[PDB]
């Protein structure tokens, strides 16, 4: 009996546990600090907590590793600090982007095996693991994180690539967007203990308003959809409209003056590049995930847009797991623990007989 | 993935039901074919006959109110792979406590029947 251990990298968080947990024993920011002017190099919460003297770096851009060195700091982190493990005695799972280039899955192979040494490992697809997670093997997944958002097709097990569709727009541009909407208030946030504040109002009083419009008039009208916030010193600061101002760039990217669609269109638009044939089982199983997926009021609104531009004779199903923050941790965690796991991974052996490619052969 | 109950999964026409437990297919004895823990997942293969000899596949996996987020996981994942290992050929069906479908009901001559309870969690 081995313990696997399941890695989902995001843009903006890393989650890493052991497979057969109902959740990330580890959850950090994907960064990786270095001396700026002259240990040699941190990771996650230290590494942001000391960046008064570390310059920081992001490895992974929408959900694509940029940098290999950088994301080899972070995995090792991962797995001597985090973790705790010497990862040549665990089978690896590890998570990718929707559409990641081929060149990348066989660098995050090749790293498994001949950097760590790990004795086997997987590679499978986020939002396959979120729809697993779900309990169901056809639907189309939302995954909103921090630096992208996918609507993805999923029938029978498998995503449908052709159909999978991208918004440069995700978590990190609503933080920012907050951040200037509030200085309209005149509320100035600018560094990053700031940003952090703004981050924490985000996380915690915005809302996605079913209908805007609507919202604005009552907004502009009463003192009702106002809330306060509690500054880190004592400083109580009024929020107003901005809370699902904030969040309505999700629907309306011409709020961050982005030409393209809403993520409602941008799930309608995949949808209709699937066969007809299964489009009535991807309308009646949309599955949110990701952590710019928990806005309250998504569900719903979701819901409206999506009955809005399909058919009225179209069941719509709308599903807003409450844990989809880690959605897709728990989906590997689950993969990882099967019976069957064994068989599917690719083991030392197989990575010693024919190298990096055969990640396109058994991880698809 | 082979798996022992895989090798066994539609060789003849019929209905074979298997409970998940602790991330494990595991078979359900054939006298307690209908009586479903509802705080359980179970996956269903009905195999019929066909004209040239070869078989057709419907997979349902079916899914408690009470069941652990691990068992309805490990009941679709499941599912993915024996249709895989069936080379393709299952058509898969969710089947919902209290929403099943008709063919799912149809296949149960008796009436399918819930009871509460069931194995814990592999989590
Ligand atoms: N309650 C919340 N309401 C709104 N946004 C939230 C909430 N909790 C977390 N977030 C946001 O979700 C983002 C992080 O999400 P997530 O972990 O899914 O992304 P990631 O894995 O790092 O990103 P990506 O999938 O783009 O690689 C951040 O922008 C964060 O502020
Ligand atoms: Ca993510
Ligand atoms: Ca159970």
């Amino acid at each position: 009996d081995v313990q696997a251990l399941v890695i989902d990298n995001g843009s903006g968080m890393c989650k890493a546990g052991f497979a057969g947990d109902d959740a990330p024993r580890a959850v950090f920011p994907s960064i990786v600090g270095r001396p700026r002017h002259t240990k040699d190099s941190y990771v996650g919460d230290e590494a942001q907590s000391k960046r008064g003297i570390l310059t920081l770096k992001y490895p992974i851009e929408h959900g694509i590793v940029t940098n290999w060195d950088d994301m080899e700091k972070i995995w090792h982190h991962t797995f001597y600090n985090e973790l705790r493990v010497a990862p040549e005695e665990h089978p690896v799972l590890l998570t990718e982007a929707p559409l990641n280039p081929k060149a990348n899955r066989e660098k995050m192979t090749q790293i498994m095996f001949e950097t760590f040494n790990t004795p086997a490992m997987y590679v499978a697809i986020q939002a396959v693991l979120s729809l697993y997670a779900s309990g169901r093997t056809t639907g189309i997944v939302m995954d909103s994180g921090d630096g992208v958002s996918h609507t993805v097709p999923i029938y029978e097990g498998y995503a449908l690539p052709h159909a999978i569709l991208r918004l440069d727009l995700a978590g990190r541009d609503l933080t920012d967007y907050m951040m200037k909407i509030l200085t309209e208030r005149g509320y100035s946030f600018t560094t990053t203990a700031e940003r952090e504040i703004v981050r924490d109002i985000k996380e915690k009083l915005a809302y996605v308003a079913l209908d805007f419009e609507q919202e604005m008039a009552t907004a502009a009208s009463s003192s009702a959809l106002e809330k306060s916030y509690e500054l880190p010193d004592g400083q109580v600061i009024t929020i107003g409209n901005e809370r699902f101002r904030c969040p309505e760039a999700l629907f309306q990217p011409s709020f961050l003056g982005m030409e393209s669609a809403g993520i409602h269109e941008t799930t309608y638009n995949s949808i209709m590049k699937c066969d007809v044939d299964i489009r009535k089982d991807l309308y009646g199983n949309v599955v949110l995930s990701g952590g710019t997926t928990m806005f309250p009021g998504i569900a719903d609104r979701m819901n409206k847009e999506l009955t809005a531009l399909a058919p009225s004779t179209m069941k719509i199903k709308i599903i807003a797991p409450p844990e989809r923050k880690y959605s897709v941790w728990i989906g590997g965690s689950i993969l990882a623990s099967l019976s069957t796991f064994q068989q599917m991974w690719i083991s030392k052996e197989e990575y010693d007989e024919s190298g990096p490619s055969i990640v396109h052969r058994k991880c698809f | 993935v082979e798996h022992p109950e895989f090798l066994k999964a539609g060789k003849e026409p019929g209905l074979q039901i298997w409970r998940v437990e602790k991330f494990d297919l595991v078979p359900v004895p054939t006298n307690l074919y209908g009586d479903f823990f509802t705080g359980d997942a179970y996956v269903i293969l009905k195999t019929v006959q066909l004209r040239n000899g070869n078989l057709q596949y419907d997979l349902h996996y079916w899914l408690g109110n009470e069941c652990s987020q691990d068992e309805s996981g490990a009941a679709a994942i499941f599912t993915v792979q024996l249709d895989d290992y069936l080379n393709g050929r299952a058509v898969q069906h969710r089947e919902v406590q209290g929403f099943e479908s008709a063919t799912f009901l149809g296949y149960f001559k008796s009436g399918l029947k819930y009871k509460k309870g069931g194995v814990a969690s592999g989590f």
